[PDB]
């Protein structure tokens, strides 16, 4: 069959209200924020509005009724080269600093079996530097990791 | 195969494949323990 219900969808639908505190249909920051820290979650002001954008399918800054039920949807396949991308930039993550130099990029190249010299790291780094700060960033890393 | 250019960053990028996940969902997971 491969399909849902009003069995299945009277589950997801439930878990909406959950989250919907004032019941007005969307979830904001504000309603987002909150739930978070009871469950222990205190994101930054970035972050949540990273995580609402994701589902944010109309571009309006809030989940919606579909929103939040098509999120849990995508489980089933579709959208996972992402999980990659972050679990790769923690394995290479030393520091923890959340950013890759020359001198982090250098070692984990080395795990791999790979020669390489401070020279040779130049021109890794060079390419990932989009902004040119002389490093590589989540935001760069994404995008060497998303594309060829 | 034999040289080019700089195909070390390919390199770091590996295969298509992997498991799934979202920035949000695992929120719901956190929910088990919150009332209804
Ligand atoms: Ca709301
Ligand atoms: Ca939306
Ligand atoms: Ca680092
Ligand atoms: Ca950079």
């Amino acid at each position: 069959a491969d399909q849902l219900t009003e069995e299945q969808i009277a589950e997801f639908k439930e878990a909406f209200s959950l989250f919907d505190k004032d019941g007005d249909g969307t979830i904001t920051t504000k309603e987002l924020g909150t739930v978070m820290r009871s469950l222990g979650q205190n994101p930054t002001e970035a972050e949540l509005q990273d995580m609402i954008n994701e589902v944010d399918a109309d571009g309006n800054g809030t989940i919606d009724f579909p929103e939040f039920l098509t999120m849990m949807a995508r489980k089933m396949k579709d959208t996972d080269s992402e999980e990659e991308i972050r679990e790769a930039f923690r394995v290479f993550d030393k520091d923890g600093n959340g950013y890759i130099s020359a001198a982090e990029l250098r070692h984990v190249m080395t795990n791999l079996g790979e020669k390489l010299t401070d020279e040779e790291v130049d021109e890794m780094i060079r390419e990932a530097d989009i902004d040119g700060d002389g490093q590589v960033n989540y935001e760069e890393f994404v995008q060497m990791m998303t594309a060829k | 195969l034999s040289g080019g250019e700089l195909d070390k960053w390919e390199k770091i990028r590996l295969r298509p494949g992997g498991k799934k996940q979202y920035k949000l969902k695992h929120i719901v997971w956190a929910s088990r323990e919150l009332e209804r």
